[PDB]
RNA sequence: AGCCAGGAUGUUGGCUUAGAAGCAGCCAUCAUUUAAAGAAAGCGUAAUAGCUCACUGGUCGAGUCGGCCUGCGCGGAAGA
């Protein structure tokens, strides 16, 4: 996975959730689109 | 890159960019981008905001850019001590309080317009907002 | 979807339908193809036009709305989907067998041709029609 | 009748018999020959003309041939030796490209309707005419 | 297109701000050979008003005291970068 | 919101004849059958095929996607 500071929506697919605090973007067509923090 | 061509003065004073903006309404186009924050734009940026602007919306619709510099910042050079002078002006900056307008569009969508504003608002150092025409 | 007053304009013009109407076929595209569409829907055509509504909306409380104010027997026929195909030209017309004909000729299934309303009957194939 | 097995849509010109470069490997992809669309092939395409694409149904089977019955030329290639322009399209909207009336493509509707669908001649005649409007030609009606 | 508002009793920069710092804003009402009416009025309404284009040239009714005066925005003074009004200019 | 449904015959459409075939680029952006269908928002193809979504049907059936205005927070956030 990626770590930016601005984590967004790439694909229509991607969901974002917040574990443990940090803000992540879960994608299932794409493992790519999967991506860490902000 | 924007530049007076020819001034009275080479070098002015540094001045302080204080109280509220003046050209806040949108004159000419349909849509605006605002500046909300206080700063101060370089001709580099304004021309990189424009080339944001300008190749999103492609060859259709029209810009204004209602902000010049005319105001030239000098810069000192490395390695030297303070004193023997005012240094050299190195670039042109113009002085950008909240409530100015910087740049104008029309004839293209609303949906359209505000990505294109997006692209130049992340160019430059202040926070600015989408502003519509509204008539009187 | 729009207002409460264009949903009432559809039903309140399907209201109407009954009103100069009388006999009615159902039918359930449960795997239908569009190349079917053009031959039930078509047929209406070949008895002269766009009029033959067979507005497609039979939901408990839709089209049943409708019901209280025209043919109360049509209520019992919503569980399931239906298709009210209203008909004008010709008392009784042939297009109640066509549904059940069209079935067989590649349209999996339709509804089983439960059929609607002339002596308040249910599932009947028939072929007694004045022709 | 038969749900989808392998039948697909697809050849240039009927003219051009055994076309290579043009379709190939697609109608012999399956287990049916290259020769297949040759000799059975413009059986059915003299009767009517050449130099004309016409499609067919290619519902292969595990027997060798396949069963077909041909349909009908679709609705710009005709207009072209109909219309007059051989270009179609381009810039419509910004630079009308030609133009056709109501009476001619009303008259050239219905010789299709073997395999048009419809309830009225007039019904599919603003189809028929419309595929006009898109192709930089505004119905002159 | 009608809207009721107060009379206003305190007039300038401290009253103003503190008014502004409370969902309404100031207006004013003069035409004809009367005198002028500094109008109070509340923010959250007029602001969804003027999004309608008959705002600004159809004719209002603003409630005062009972009595119902009919007039014309005239002028208007946004607040420079934040969508919101300061102002209105309420000719007769 | 889910859930078995439908979601076209010519469109190999002219185009630079090597193809653009609802979907590289051109623009048009048909109108019929009609519960509905844009000659198409995406995926997939040398291009097709094909699978989705727009929409429309029927089931369970109640509150619900979105934007500003803001009150406090969250990440961005590594040194001996
Ligand atoms: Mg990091
Ligand atoms: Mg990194
Ligand atoms: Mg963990
Ligand atoms: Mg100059
Ligand atoms: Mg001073
Ligand atoms: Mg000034
Ligand atoms: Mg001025
Ligand atoms: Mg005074
Ligand atoms: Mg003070
Ligand atoms: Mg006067
Ligand atoms: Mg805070
Ligand atoms: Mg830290
Ligand atoms: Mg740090
Ligand atoms: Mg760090
Ligand atoms: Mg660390």
């Amino acid at each position: 996975m990626k770590v930016r500071a601005s984590v967004k929506k790439l694909c229509r697919n991607c969901k974002i959730v917040k574990r443990d605090g940090v803000i992540r973007v879960i994608c299932s067509a794409e493992p790519k689109h999967k991506q860490r923090q902000g | 890159m924007l530049q007076p061509k020819r001034t009275k003065f080479r070098k002015m004073h540094k001045g302080r960019n204080r109280g509220l903006a003046q050209g806040t309404d949108v004159s000419f186009g349909s849509f605006g981008l605002k500046a909300v924050g206080r700063g101060r734009l370089t001709a580099r940026q304004i021309e990189a905001a424009r080339r944001a602007m300008t190749r999103a919306v492609k060859r259709q619709g029209k810009i204004w850019i209602r902000v010049f510099p005319d105001k030239p910042i000098t810069e000192k050079p490395l390695a030297v001590r303070m004193g023997k002078g005012k240094g050299n002006v190195e670039y042109w900056v113009a002085l950008i309080q909240p409530g100015k307008v910087l740049y104008e569009m029309d004839g293209v969508p609303e949906e359209l317009a505000r990505e294109a504003f997006k692209l130049a608002a992340a160019k430059l150092p202040i926070k600015t907002t989408f502003v519509t025409k509204t008539v009187m | 979807m729009a207002l409460n007053l264009q949903d009432k304009q559809a039903i309140v013009a399907e209201v109407s339908e009954v009103a100069k109407g009388a006999l009615s076929a159902v039918v359930a595209d449960s795997r239908g193809v569009t190349v079917d569409k053009m031959t039930e829907l078509r047929k209406a055509g070949r008895e002269a036009g766009v009029y033959m509504r067979v507005v497609r909306n039979t939901l408990l409380r839709r089209a049943v709305e409708g019901t209280p104010f025209e043919c109360l027997k049509d209520a019992f026929v919503g569980p399931t989907l239906i298709a009210y195909s209203m008909e004008h030209p010709g008392a009784a017309a042939r297009l109640f067998k066509e549904f059940a004909k069209a079935n067989a000729k590649f349209e999996v299934k339709a509804a089983a041709f439960e059929g609607e309303l002339i002596p308040a009957s249910q599932i009947d194939r028939l072929a007694t029609l004045p022709t | 009748a038969k749900k989808v097995q392998a039948y697909v849509k697809l050849q240039v010109a009927a003219g051009m018999a055994n076309p290579s470069p043009p379709v190939g490997p697609a109608l012999g992809q399956q287990g049916v020959n290259i020769m297949e669309f040759c000799k059975a092939f413009n059986a059915k395409t003299d009767s009517i003309e050449k130099g004309l694409p016409i499609p067919v149904v290619i519902t292969v089977y595990a027997d060798r041939s396949f069963t077909f019955v041909t349909k009908t030329p679709p609705a710009a290639v005709l207009l072209k030796k109909a219309a007059g322009i051989k270009s179609g399209s381009g810039k419509p909207n910004k630079d009308k490209v030609g133009k056709i009336s109501r009476a001619q493509l009303q008259e050239i509707a219905q010789t299709k309707a073997a395999d048009m669908t419809g309830a009225d001649i007039e019904a599919m005649t603003r189809s028929i005419e419309g595929t006009a409007r898109s192709m930089g030609l505004v119905v002159e009606d | 297109f009608t809207i009721n508002a107060e009379v206003r009793k305190e007039q300038g920069k401290g009253a103003s701000r503190r008014l502004r710092a409370a969902n309404k804003f100031p207006a004013i009402i003069y035409g004809g050979k009367e005198a002028p009416l500094a109008i109070e009025l509340d923010h959250d309404k007029v602001m969804n008003m003027q999004a309608k284009a008959e705002f600004y040239s159809e004719v209002l009714t603003i409630v005062v005291d009972g009595k119902e005066i009919k007039v014309k925005a005239q002028d208007v003074q946004r607040h420079p970068y934040k969508p919101k009004l300061q102002h209105i200019d309420f000719v007769r």
